[PDB]
């Protein structure tokens, strides 16, 4: 609830974001997540032009990481640049699934 | 086993008995190398780490 | 001219334009499961000759 | 219609080898696992050329390894290739724990555990076949561990009398030991031949942890040859071990007769085993020490549970990296703890250096993980 | 325009794998003895006198 503390926040948030090795790959935030099976159904209802562009800047990620190069400094993707696709649907995944567990607990 | 004989066979194993010449010669030639046969080895104008 | 022609002529020109050459190779997909290209290229020669 | 997929035998072949897909951008490390796959097998040819004049009697154990170093001809080289090879062994096996440590691999549970199962038993093998050689720090190496078991609260001493085969460590136990020292590497090869077979059907990990399904390649035309520099290099390091330096993985005093009566000042047990070591002169309790002993081990078994973060790879999250090469620190602090006589620093140390190496994995990575976790916004 | 010796090295041998094989198999079979020759002689050389083959002068054939 802090206020300029939290822009504090989003400093050391901005930070540890550069600290992560993914926008050396140019990867959005939302390929780096771990996929399990609700991540797996997660993707599965994701667009057909986003899921596109999903599956081939993991490829840019995965060739630049045989060559063990990296991504030209201007092409390195910003905090702010980011859009977080997959939130939506992880969560309305995860939503069913709560939903199914604590009717099934019942 | 009658099958196989027929003018096109001799013609393929006419086409194939150099190839057998070659590997032939591997086999001889890598067999004396390896038991180090003194016999065959020798005859060699530089091979003679034996005594 | 193709009178000529014999399966030696046959067997040594073949064997000169197309065994253990660099092949150009072009796919447009569905491929996948197509070989990577060292797949191939040692596709172009046997071990056996 | 190729023939591979065909016969059957070329079937599985062109699975576990020829055809499999791999992750391209796989890296140096995972080269090792393959070659613990090497290291069995000249830890067997090799060792199976030892057996051959080795005599399992108590008292002719050592004249007969006299008279492998000595009399056989190139029977030296085959004692240094052994002995060093097994050092070559645990070591490419540390590393290879550590892989899966690192990238997450301990995801595939099942694999995991197998894995675990083999190293208890590549452990034991060591063991027994360290005591084989009927030294002094065989002998005595054998009656401390074996002791151990004795901790046991209500069955203990019949249970270590049967493994002894007597009242105390003999002839026959040496026997004992070298029938299951012969047996259990086999059990080892069968238990990796179910570990590569849960492995193999969801794929080989890959260091940035997402999926590799868009650049799958076959395993045949890269990683036989990236593997086969790998193994080069190995047999380049395990030579040079054996070659110049055959002794300083070693410890002297084994090339002593083993006495009953007199007993040998460090005690020190080879260095594998040194850092498992120090945690039984931390715990002044001994059946304490065993419990703690046994976590060491097991405690792999638990940390897919502790697992928190929402990724694999600790390469994103710095933060659990700094706590991993934290616990290498501390493994490394262990280890060299293992080597030395109780004294004030020495105890001081590793209790510290014991407490630091469960506390950091069962408390401090998961909660670093939740704080990398709000750190990314999800 | 004229070939290269790697060439003529190529076309009269690489081109048929057995022949491939088989000046492999040649090539180790010099290879061996003048390795094994050549580091000896090496071997030889770092320690001259304190090897007993050459310290045989002052005790052998009577
Ligand atoms: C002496 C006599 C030599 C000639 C034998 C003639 C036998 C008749 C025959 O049909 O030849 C088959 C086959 C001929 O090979 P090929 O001409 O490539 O044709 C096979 C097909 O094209 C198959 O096409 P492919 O694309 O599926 O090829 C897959 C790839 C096979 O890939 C591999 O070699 C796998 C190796 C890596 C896997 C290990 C991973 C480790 C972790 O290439 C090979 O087939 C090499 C075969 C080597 C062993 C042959 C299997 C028999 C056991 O036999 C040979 O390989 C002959 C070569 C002899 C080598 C020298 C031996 C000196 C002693
Ligand atoms: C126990 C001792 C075991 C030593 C490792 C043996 C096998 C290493 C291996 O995976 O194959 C070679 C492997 C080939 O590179 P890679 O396939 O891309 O491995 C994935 C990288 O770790 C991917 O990470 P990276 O691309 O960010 O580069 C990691 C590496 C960068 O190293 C490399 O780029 C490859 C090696 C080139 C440097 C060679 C220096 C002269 C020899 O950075 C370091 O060197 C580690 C920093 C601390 C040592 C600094 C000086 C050591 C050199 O090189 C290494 O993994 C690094 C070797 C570290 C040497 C020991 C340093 C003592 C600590
Ligand atoms: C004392 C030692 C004697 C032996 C000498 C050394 C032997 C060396 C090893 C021999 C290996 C043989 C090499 C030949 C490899 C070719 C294999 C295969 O590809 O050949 C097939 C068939 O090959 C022939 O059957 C055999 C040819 C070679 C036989 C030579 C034997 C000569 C022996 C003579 C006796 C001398 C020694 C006797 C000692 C007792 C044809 O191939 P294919 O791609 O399908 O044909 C086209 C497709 N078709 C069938 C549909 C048309
Ligand atoms: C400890 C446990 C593991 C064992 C230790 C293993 C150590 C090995 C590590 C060293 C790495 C070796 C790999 C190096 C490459 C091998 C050579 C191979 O690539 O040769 C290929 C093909 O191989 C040879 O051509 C055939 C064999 C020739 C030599 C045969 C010698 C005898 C070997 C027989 C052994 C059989 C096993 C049983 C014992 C008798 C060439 O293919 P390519 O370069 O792409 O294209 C060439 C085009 N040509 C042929 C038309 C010119
Ligand atoms: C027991 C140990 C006894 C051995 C005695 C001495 C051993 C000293 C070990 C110290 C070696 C450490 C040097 C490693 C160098 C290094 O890791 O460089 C940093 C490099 C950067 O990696 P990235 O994140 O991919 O970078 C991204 C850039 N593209 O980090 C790594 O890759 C290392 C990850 C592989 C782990 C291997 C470490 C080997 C030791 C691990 C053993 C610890 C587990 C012990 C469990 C055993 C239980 C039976
Ligand atoms: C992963 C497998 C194996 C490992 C890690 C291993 C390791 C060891 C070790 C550490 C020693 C102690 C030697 C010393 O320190 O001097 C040893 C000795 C011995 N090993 Fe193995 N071993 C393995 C498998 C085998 C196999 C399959 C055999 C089959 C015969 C074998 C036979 C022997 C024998 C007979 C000795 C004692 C002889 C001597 O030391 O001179 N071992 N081994
Ligand atoms: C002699 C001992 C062992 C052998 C021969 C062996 C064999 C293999 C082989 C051949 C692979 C293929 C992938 C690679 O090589 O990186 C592999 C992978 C793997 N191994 Fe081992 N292994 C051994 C010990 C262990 C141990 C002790 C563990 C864990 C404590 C383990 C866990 C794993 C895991 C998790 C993978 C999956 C790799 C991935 O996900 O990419 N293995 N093993």
């Amino acid at each position: 609830a802090v206020s300029a503390s939290g822009k504090w926040l989003d400093g050391i948030r901005k930070w540890y974001y550069n600290a992560a090795g993914f926008n050396k790959l140019g990867l959005m935030r939302d390929d780096t997540i771990y996929e399990d099976e609700d991540v797996k159904e997660a993707i599965r209802r994701l667009p057909e032009n986003l899921y596109n562009d999903r599956m081939f800047r993991i490829k840019r990620a995965l060739d630049l990481n045989l060559k063990h190069q990296i991504l030209p400094k201007e092409q390195w993707t910003k905090y702010e640049e980011e859009n977080f696709y997959l939130e939506p649907y992880l969560k309305e995944v995860i939503r069913e699934r709560k939903e199914r567990e604590e009717w099934a607990k019942k | 086993v009658t099958r196989f004989l027929g003018p096109r066979y001799r013609e393929l194993v006419k086409n194939w008995v150099p190839t057998a010449y070659t590997w032939g010669a591997v086999g001889a030639v890598g067999l004396v190398w390896a038991t180090d046969w003194r016999l065959i080895l020798d005859w060699v104008p530089y091979i003679n780490g034996k005594f | 001219r193709i009178a000529e022609v014999d399966a030696s002529v046959v067997r040594e020109i073949c064997s000169k334009y197309i065994y253990d050459q660099c092949p150009a190779v072009a796919g447009y997909g569905p491929i996948e499961q197509l070989p990577d290209y060292n797949r191939i290229r040692s596709g172009m020669f046997w071990l056996r000759f | 219609t190729p023939m591979r997929k065909t016969n059957p035998l070329m079937k599985l072949i062109n699975h576990s080898f020829i055809d499999l897909p791999t992750p391209s951008n796989i890296s140096a490390w995972w080269n090792f696992g393959s070659l613990l796959g090497a290291c069995l097998i000249l830890q067997i040819t090799t060792g199976l050329f030892l057996a051959m004049h080795y005599s399992p009697d108590a008292s002719t154990a050592f004249s007969s390894i006299a008279h492998i170093t000595r009399d056989v001809n190139y029977g030296w080289i085959i004692r240094y290739l052994h002995a060093n090879g097994a050092s070559m062994f645990f070591i490419c096996l540390f590393l290879h724990i550590g892989r899966g440590l690192y990238y997450g691999s301990f995801l595939y549970s099942e694999t995991w555990n197998i894995g675990i199962i083999l190293l208890l038993a590549t452990m034991a093998t060591a063991f027994m076949g360290y005591v084989l050689p009927w030294g002094q720090m065989s002998f005595w190496g054998a009656t401390v561990i074996t002791n151990l078991l004795s901790a046991i609260p209500y069955i203990g001493t019949d249970l270590v009398q049967w493994i002894w085969g007597g009242y105390s460590v003999d002839s026959p136990t040496l026997t004992r030991f070298f029938t299951f020292h012969f047996i259990l590497p086999f059990i080892i090869a069968a238990l990796a031949t179910l570990h590569l077979l849960f492995l193999h059907e969801t794929g080989s990990n890959n260091p940035l942890g997402i999926t590799s399904h868009s650049d799958k390649i076959t395993f045949h035309p890269y990683y036989t040859i990236k593997d086969a520099l790998g193994l080069l290099l190995f047999l380049l390091s395990l030579m040079t071990l054996t070659l110049f330096s055959p002794d300083l993985l070693g410890d002297p005093d084994n090339y002593t007769l083993a006495n009953p009566l007199n007993t040998p000042p460090h005690i020190k047990p080879e260095w594998y085993f040194l850092f498992a070591y120090t945690i039984l002169r931390s715990v002044p309790n001994k059946l304490g020490g065993v419990l703690a002993l046994l976590l060491s081990i097991l405690i792999l078994a638990m940390i897919p549970i502790l697992h928190m973060s929402k990724q694999q790879s600790m390469m994103f999250r710095p933060l659990s990296q700094s706590l991993y090469w934290l616990l290498a620190a501390d493994l490394l602090i262990l280890t060299w703890i293992g080597g030395q006589p109780v004294s004030y620093p020495f105890t001081i140390i590793g209790q510290v250096a014991s407490v630091l190496y469960f506390t950091t994995i069962l408390i401090l990575m998961p909660t670093i993980s939740l704080i990398e976790n709000k750190m990314l916004k999800w | 325009a004229a070939a290269t010796l790697t060439s003529k090295l190529y076309s009269l041998l690489f081109r048929r794998t057995s022949t491939f094989a088989l000046t492999i198999i040649v090539g180790v079979m010099f290879f061996e003895r003048a390795f094994d020759q050549g580091a000896d002689a090496i071997y030889d050389h770092i320690n001259e006198g304190k090897l007993w083959k050459h310290i045989k002068h002052k005790y052998e054939n009577k």
